[PDB]
Parts: structure tokens; C-alpha cells; sequence
DNA sequence: TTCCCTATTTAAATTGC
DNA sequence: CAATTTAAATAGGGAAG
């Protein structure tokens, strides 16, 4: 199932997020992991993202709708910074 | 803690060439000869099928085999695949697999199911254009493969049953999409080098169906003179006639490169859940008892 | 450094530690990190293992698999594997399960031969206790130990059902645990979730016991899911069913005396691989499975 | 048609491709433009990013597609970098 | 240079609160938070509406109003908008629409044809929930007001007759979505805030359907004493009471914040092409002769 | 800086350039970039115009919509319109149409007084040449200018077809370009595709006169889409009609003097804006449309 | 691989306009 | 309105074990 992960976090947490999501998705460029995970895989990916702890800045995308988002500062209708 | 996705939940794949599957911050990265590291999705990879010039690191092999991504060598008679072994596979499926391999009447039925799963992959993975899936020239070849595999009186009887199916598919794809390339391994072009790194990708989604769900490559469905390579080659031939050769023929007809054919094969295996279909299809024949 | 380990009659299992593997002058060689290059023998070598620090090129892989060498991957020390193609008679011309697989599935599918193979593998558990003697721990030739051995022998020879054999194995392991605990004079009770040094050390030794068992079953190319004592739904029950030969006679004294000193787990790993090489126990498990299969 | 632009170029040409694709899409992750658009607008982007000058490196991804890929330093085979 | 992409496939729409809209690097923007500058796609943007504490400078206006993208302001009520004018919009629509529109019988026909389009707005957009397409009450009330604009005696007879429709849909959507709120522009509850902020989506879609195709708005339809604002509320109420009111009652019922509500209406606009519908919907009234 | 333009009888078009317009003490005031805030009059204001650098707010817009004004954005010189609201009778009590298109397209939907309006608007093009004078270039009281005024008066009066009217307009444009060219001692022919300084100053002046058209029609609520001489399919043909009143009269000698003395485009825009504000050209276009409307 | 550079690509912020 | 800075910023590299 076609999901997409972008990481907006800071180092060294961003390398940890790269290690967790890079086991599940292939990396495209400037932190937008892209590919296909089944829904239980997204659920356990959410579980290890929770077990990463605080400081995670990840917004997922199932097409246009946000499938999940752990940690945020400002994310309006558009999603720009 | 960290239950992880199964091999029937892994959709990414890779058939790396001139690479170096090393350890890079815990991620199994296939670092090609250009100077960049393709970070393979290690937990979601079916396999990383190596080609010429590839050196798989030991810790990278540990991370690949622990997550059920069984790396293989491609450069078929001699293609040895290192199936994952520390993570113990389904014991209920594997115990009944030998009971459906030692009994010759049951070995015939298991071989018939494992070779008629190719007919079940040309109708499930319906992402086949150009030669279509109901054009009565490739569908006729799949039906002839199913008719040959339906009897399956011995493992040495229909030992090269997948070879005739692959030859018919490669002949019909060339006769349809304006080509004349035959079944060769050293005919260096955009066609015969497409279904030699595409069949290696078909063995990519076959080494994850025998390292977690299925039993082993030792007890094969086809044995004989032209049936050397293992049961991984009998699990790849389910996906070779539907997701490897049609994608290679479409990439050759469209003038695509080998990398575009590899991306098309990986995306067609991910979207149709072909690795998941292979993992959940080996468990159907093995754990039928 | 490279290590020679006996399988049947010649040192045909090679353990290749930290290096790089490549083709040099049209033959398979390997280059350590100290700057010394070594080639391989080919008639001497049938099995080649790779430990932490290695990488092998595809040309070396194809040349090794081209004329009759099967490669495998493993943990540190070579006595826990994770990646291997499975053994055939001749790996190129033919591809079929081995004659060890053939006789093993004949004894597995025959119910009387199933019970006979269960009785014989407990009889080799007797012979493993009587064979592997250690200067530490209990003595196998005293009154209490050999009395429990005789009680186990009467138990296996007078049993008919599988659950009776499992109960005899249960009182064997609790009895042996009691006398080994009495040897160093601390009271114990077995539980897998015990986070103390003694129980975690015994489970580490058990882990390397299932590793040497898995290397033995892969050395004959027989799979991991046809157990003799445990049930058919036990997760890797055959690995435990060949490992319990070594847990009751080798792993228990080594782990228990070493956790009496309480030294480190990595040096315990090194000493365990050293004892596995010196006692040459992998070949003893090939001898055991060969006398089960050939009967 | 939800299409998705990911740029990879540099510091100075990235500002121009920002000014000529954020006119047509919306920036979400670090360089990952996304948003709804027309195929006529797709042809207009292809024209104005031919006319941006040499040195751009942009691949569009309408869901799972490689719709236009102008400029390339190194794509690591199957959908990666 | 370029064909300057047509407004009937423009694909974005925005309401901003507490910002400073300007040009940064050639790009019209948001300033929603303190230092969080966003980007507005002017080649897809229907409209930019501005809440309290907001302002747009002239460089944003000049970059914005070059292809048919308006600005109106929030603080139903009195609203001054800003349609693009330097772009010379096509003439045939407004020629024929004043040709009907002087004649009060043909102006009445234009009013009765744009006022019957509440049912069409409920007809081409069907994917709703809760009350869904019809709760056996919304179809009835839109049918009787379709007949009420079918009669259409005079413009001042229907000066505030649509206000009964909007208040009966406010208290018709609330008998199933349990709250007892009323229409107030200063009420701090979620229902009035969401249903007021959705009027500022409807006004933007209506004024950008008038700006591109050619009508300058203040020549009004449904004029009188209460319906103040012009033809824009005669086009904004097409999608207000049919499109934005169910999504507003959804977002006030599920109880999530304003941004995801605006995402829901942005998606509902984008997947159904609603200003495309409002461009060739009033062109069937403008170009018709 | 606030800059004024007369439209009908009172100076009411205040143009704000480079200021932040926001609510000061419950009233609309504008803070310029120099740091000084100035208020705006209310009862004296019906039109209010925002040049470059001008930012207005929403509460200010709410008061401006509450108490009776219409606001518009504008380009360089504060005169060229690009974004505007529209003019009604009164934006608060009843939103009813402004009467100027009532009179004008009542007289346009019948052909005879539409043609009368066409010959009247060429008559005020004649009055734009004869009335408005400059201190340079072609004097409007010489033999050739008075001759072509008499010829155009005859050619407007006898005719009843719009093809003859547009042929007369093209003959006027070509002939007046020839006499203006020989006054500057050069030989020239009009071409939009030529990129010389003379042609591009003519084209920029034509675009700015299109701006004076669109502004003078916005001041009455009449719209840019309603030509009198050009056809109904011509986009913005009324703008090219009302600009042709001035494009032969004031834009032409200003652009020709700017091309002869060789200033740049921006200062030529500034000189055009100074002539547009000093000699109330917008107000004269309002007076022209108002006498063409009520008849 | 954990780790530390370390060239980079990169923004958005400054900033005239 | 783009005219460019400065970094928020990652594999991409060497070691290492």
C-alpha cells in the first residue's frame, strides 16, 4: 500500500528516523521516504516511531490525506514551512 | 517489542549490479559503482539479488537475514541463494512440506501446485500490457504451462516445465512487440539483459517466500537435468512468467533502460503484492495439512 | 584467522574471520585486514563460513559454487548461522534432498522408527553424558549421577508413549540441575525469564547449543522442523532436539562453572567456540545423526 | 491530478525552480512539492522548466509515475538516489 | 509567454488568519504564524480571503491578479472584493448577459436560472455523509425553493427569501447534529465560526468565477434591503447551502480545528472541479444567446 | 504619498503609494514607509486607490465597506488599474446597478443611436485633438491639422456604416502619424512588431492610454468589454475605443517627444502621469461619457 | 556501524524592488 | 520581486570493530 514519509527532525534524531523508516521505505531525496508498506507495517512503523520518543517530526501521506503525523510545530492546510 | 512486518508484508525489492551491500548506520545500503549508496528497504525488501562486482558485508548479511531478506547471487544453472536461517521459519508448514515431498504421490501434488502457481500469478498480478493477460497468445502460453503442470506425474517428468513456459512467453512477447531476441544469457542488448536482471528480480520475490513462510530450496518441486538451481527457482518461475518477462518486454519495446525495467519490476511487485502473494502462496501448499 | 573444523573425516568446514574475499589470478582468495592474502584449497574445502568483518565478490561466489563448494554465513565463531544455501549431493549437476534427508524422513514418517529414533537419540544423550567429561562440575562416574543415568536408561527402555519420554527428559533435566546446583551449593529452580547472571548465562550457552545443532543439521543439509521429542508445532523443535544432547552434558558444566567465576559474555563466546573446536563436537553430532539415519 | 515535484539541483537554481513550481504546486517536505494540477499545467511546467536554464534536476511523481524528469546527476536504479 | 493556465482548472483556495501576505522570492505567501512563511500557487489559486489581523500588499496583488486570482476580505455582511481588471476578459459573456439583464423579465430569467442551480450543485456533487444526498428533508426544501424561484414574481419579493433557506438549513442540519446554535457573526462556538468561515470559501469561488469569465459583480442579482453584496452571494449561495454547509456541520460535529476543515473543503473543491462547474455553469447563462 | 484625481465635480480619487493602511483609533489611516501616519477623509471619498507598496487590512476594509467607499489597486504612476471592486449606487442600503450602462446600453441595443454614439465619440476624439494642446511637437491650429479635422468631420457626418467609420479611423491614424513624423523630420509607418525606440514608446503609450480607458470606465461602473466601433468578439474593444480618443491627441506627442529627446520608459510614464493629473484627463473622459450617455 | 567529519545542497531569511 | 545568503539542513565519506 502506497504511503510516503517525510522527516523534518533535527540531528541526531533525524538519523535515527532515517534508520527506522529506511528499513521500510527507499529514500528519494532531502528526506522523503517513498514506497509501499502494508497497513500492519505502517502500524508497527508508528510503534517504533513512538518508541523513538520525543523530537520526532514526521508527517506521513496517503495520497493527499495525512495518514499519521507524530510531532508537529506548525502544519496548516497546505503543509509548508 | 519490535514485532516487525512479515515477509508477506514486504513490498520493496532490489536486484543490485556492480554494488556493495554494506552497513551504513544500520541500513543495508547497496552502494553502486558510481559512488552513491542506494539504501535498500531492509525490513521491507524481499531480497537483494547481487550481480557481478557485488560484495555483501557480513553485518549487512546479518541485518538482511534477520529481517527475512535473503540475498542471492544471479550471475539459471548455478545461482546460489543464501536463504535466511537464524529466524526459524514456519515449523507447521515445513514439517508438512517434507511429508508432501517424501511421499511421491504427495510430492507430485506439491510440485503441481508449486508449478501451477505461475498460472495463478498471471491472473492475480494483472499488470501486463502489450502482450496482455487475455490475448490468447500469452494467455495461451500460460494455459499450456498450466496444462503441463496439472499432471506433474514426477519431479523428473515435468522437470523443465517452467523452461518451455518461459520460452513460449519470451517468443510471444518478441513476436507481439516487434522483436527477435531468443532465450540467451550473453546476448548483450536491451532485451536479453532485461530478462536477466528481471528474472533475478523474480528470484528476489522468491527468496523471501522460502526463508520465512516456505520450507527450503533443498526439497524442490522440479529435479532433473534442466531443473538445477533449487526451489527458489521454482518459486521465481511463478513470478518470472507474469511480472518479470512481461515487464522486461514492455521496457524493451518502450526503449527503457535496465534501471527503468528494475524500477518497473519493483513497483509491479509492490503494487500487486507479488512478494506477499509468494509468501502467502508457499504457505498454502505447505500448510495444507 | 581461518579455522579448520572437522565434519566427517577431513577438515572441510572453514571459518573465515575479518577480511575481504575476491578472485585473485583466476582463483578464489581472501585478504585479511593485516595485509596478508591467503588462497583457498578446493579439494580440502567443502564448507566455507563467514563471520563478522567479511565481504565476498560475486565472481568468487560463482567460482566457489561452480565446481563443488557450498558457502554459508554465520555469527562470530562459526557456531550460529543465519544465511546458507542448503546441501545437495552434487550442487551443480543434481538438485535433490540428501540421503541424510532421505533416511531422516523415512525414520520420521515411520511411527515405530519414529519411536526407535527417539529412544536412540536419548541413548546418544546417555552416551554424550558418558563421553563428554569435564574436570569441573559433577563427576559422571560417581554414585548419584550414574544412578540418575541408570534411572533414565530404565525410563527410556521401559517407555512406549512419547509423553512418557518427555516426562523422563523432564525429570532428567530437573535432576541434573539439582546435582549441578548441589556441586557449587546454591539452590536453583529453572525459569526462562529469570534475569540473574546464572540463568541468562545458561540461556546464552543454550543459544550457542542451538547454533552448533543448526550447523550440524545444515552440515547434513537436513531441515529444522522434524523434531523427535518436541511436538510438530514447536518452533524449531528439531534444533532443540539435537541441542539437548549438548545442553545436558557440555553447556550446563561450562556455563555453570564460568558463571561461577562470572566473566564476560564475549570471552564466554570465545571459550565456547574454543571448546567446540577442541572437543570437536560438531562431528560428534554428524556421527549421531549418521547412526540414526543409517540405523 | 495530484502530481508531486521533487527537486535536487543546487542552491541558486533551486530558487528559480521554487519560483516556477510553487506557482503550480505547494512545497511540503524540504523540496517535495505537491498539489492538484492540470495536464495543461503539466505541459506548462515542462515548457517553463525547459526555459529555466541548464542545471535543474527535477523529477515529477504523479502518484507512482516518472512523468517528467529533466536533469539527472545520479538516480540509483529503482526509484532512489 | 505561456498560455496562462485557464481558471476552470485552477486547483487551490485559501483563507488566512493573522498574517501579512506579500511577495517573497517572487511568490505570494502566507504568514499564518510568526515566522512561518508559506507559498500560494497563483496558477492554481482560486482566491485568497483574509481574516482579522491580515493584510496583502501590492506586490502580492500584482503578481496574483494577472491570471484571474481575486482578493476579498472577511469582515452575510458587507464585503469589498478585488477582481482582476487589467486582464481583458472575453466580452461575449457579458455582452449577452447585459443584453438579457437590462430587460427585467430576462434579468428575472437569469435569476431563476442561476437560483435553480442549488439542485445542480447537489446533483454533480454527491459524496456526502450523515444526511448524505437526502435525509428526506433537504431534497424537499430545495425542491420547494426551486419552485419558489421558478415562480419568481419580482426581485424584491425574493430579496430575503433565500435567507429563510439558509436559516432553515442551519436549523435543519442541527436537528440531526445535536446543537442549538443560531446565526451570529460574533458567537464563539464552533458551529457559527465554521459556517461563517465557509461563507468566505463560497464568496471566493463565486467572485473568481465572475472575475475570470467576465462579469463585474456589483451589477447585482437578488437585490433589495437584506441581501447585500451583489451577484457574488447569488453565486456563493450555490455552493454554500449545498456544499460548504454539510462539510461545516461535519467539522463542527466531529469537533476538529479549522485547518483540517479547510482541507476537507479544498479536497471537495479539487476532486469535483467546482469552479470549473461554476465557469461552464454560468456560461450556460452568459454565452447562451 | 497621497495623489489626487478629479472625476466628476470634486477631487475624490486619492492614490496611496508605499504605505501600510490599518486601523488607528477606530479609523482608517495609512502608515507610509517614512514612518508617518495620515488619515483618509470619508465623506469626500468615493474612490480610493492603492499603488505599489500599499497594504490595507481587513478591519479597515470592514469600516470602508460599512460607511460607503469603493477601493481599487493600481500600478505605477498610481493610475494603471489591475485589481478593483465595482461601482454601485450605494454599497450599504441597496446594491442596485449604476445608471450609466442603463443609459448607454439602452442606446446601444438599438442600432440608430448606437451609431449616433459612435459619431459622437469620434466627435469628442476631434475635440480631444482640438481642445488639448502641448508646448512641443505638432501645433493643433495649423493648416494640415485643421484640414484633417474638417475632412474627418465631413467623413464622420455623411456616413452610416461602421466599416466606413473604421476606415476613416485608420486613415486618420496613418495620416496623423505621417504629419507627426514629418514634423520630427523622419519618415515612418506604424508597426506593432518593430522593436525600435519610436515604435516601442508608441506601444507603451498605447498601453497606458488603455489604462486611462479602463480607469475612466471603472469610475462609472461601465465595463471594458463593450466596444462601439470594433466588433463584439474583440477582447477589450471599448478600451481601445476610449483610448483612441487620446492616443492621437496627448499620448502621441508626449511619446514622440520622449522618443525624440531620448528619455527612458519610466520617466516617460512619469511625464504621462504628470500630464494626466495636471490637465484632468480622467475627468474629461467622465464628462465625455456622461454627455454621450444622457444625450 | 557507531561514529565524525565534511563537502552539500539548501532554505528562508534578508532584502533591494 | 528577485536581485543570495547561510544552514535548518544526509548521505555521502573515512574508521571501526
Amino acid at each position: 500500500m502506497f504511503i510516503r514519509i517525510k522527516c523534518f527532525s533535527k540531528q541526531p534524531i533525524a538519523k535515527k528516523v532515517s534508520r527506522e523508516v529506511s528499513a521500510y521505505l527507499e529514500y528519494t531525496g532531502n528526506n522523503t521516504w517513498e514506497g509501499h508498506i502494508s497497513g500492519q507495517g505502517v502500524s508497527n512503523l508508528q510503534t517504533k516511531l513512538i518508541n523513538v520518543g520525543k523530537g520526532v517530526k514526521v508527517v506521513c501521506n496517503y495520497q493527499d490525506k495525512v495518514l499519521f503525523a507524530i510531532g508537529n510545530v506548525a502544519m496548516s492546510d497546505t503543509g509548508s514551512v | 517489542m519490535q514485532k516487525q512486518i512479515l515477509t508477506s508484508q514486504k513490498r520493496n525489492m532490489y536486484i543490485l549490479s556492480r554494488c556493495k551491500v554494506l552497513v551504513k548506520n544500520g541500513q543495508v545500503c547497496h552502494l553502486h559503482e558510481d559512488g552513491n549508496v542506494y539504501t535498500v528497504p531492509y525490513a521491507n525488501t524481499v531480497f537483494i539479488g547481487l550481480a557481478e562486482g557485488t560484495s555483501i558485508t557480513n553485518e549487512a548479511m546479518s541485518m538482511l537475514a534477520a529481517n527475512g531478506v535473503i540475498v542471492f547471487w544471479t550471475k539459471a544453472a548455478d545461482i546460489i541463494c543464501h536463504l535466511p536461517q537464524a529466524d526459524y521459519r514456519p515449523t507447521k508448514y515445513m514439517q508438512n512440506w517434507v511429508r508432501l515431498w517424501l511421499d511421491e504421490e504427495k510430492k507430485l501434488s506439491a510440485a503441481k501446485e508449486i508449478l501451477k502457481m505461475r498460472v495463478d500469478s498471471l491472473s492475480t498480478h494483472v499488470h501486463d500490457f502489450g502482450v496482455d493477460v487475455e490475448n490468447k497468445r500469452v494467455s495461451s502460453i500460460v494455459n499450456k504451462f498450466d496444462k503441463g503442470v496439472t499432471q506433474a506425474t514426477s519431479f523428473e517428468s515435468l522437470l523443465g516445465h517452467e523452461g518451455t513456459f518461459v520460452k513460449s512467453l519470451y517468443k510471444e512477447y518478441a513476436l507481439e512487440y516487434e522483436i527477435e531476441f531468443k532465450r540467451d544469457h550473453k546476448s548483450a542488448d536491451n532485451y536479453n539483459k532485461f530478462l536477466t536482471l528481471g528474472n533475478y528480480y523474480a528470484y528476489g520475490i522468491a527468496r523471501s517466500s522460502l526463508w520465512a513462510l516456505g520450507i527450503d530450496n533443498s526439497f524442490p518441486l522440479l529435479h532433473g537435468s534442466t531443473r538445477r538451481g533449487g526451489l527458489v527457482f521454482d518459486v521465481a518461475d511463478i513470478i518470472k512468467t507474469s511480472i518479470i518477462l512481461p515487464l522486461a518486454f514492455h521496457a524493451a519495446d518502450q526503449g527503457m533502460s535496465n534501471t527503468e525495467f528494475k524500477r518497473s519490476c519493483v513497483a509491479y511487485f509492490d503494487k500487486n503484492d507479488i512478494l506477499a502473494y509468494l509468501i502467502n502462496n508457499i504457505k498454502r501448499l505447505c500448510m495444507e495439512n
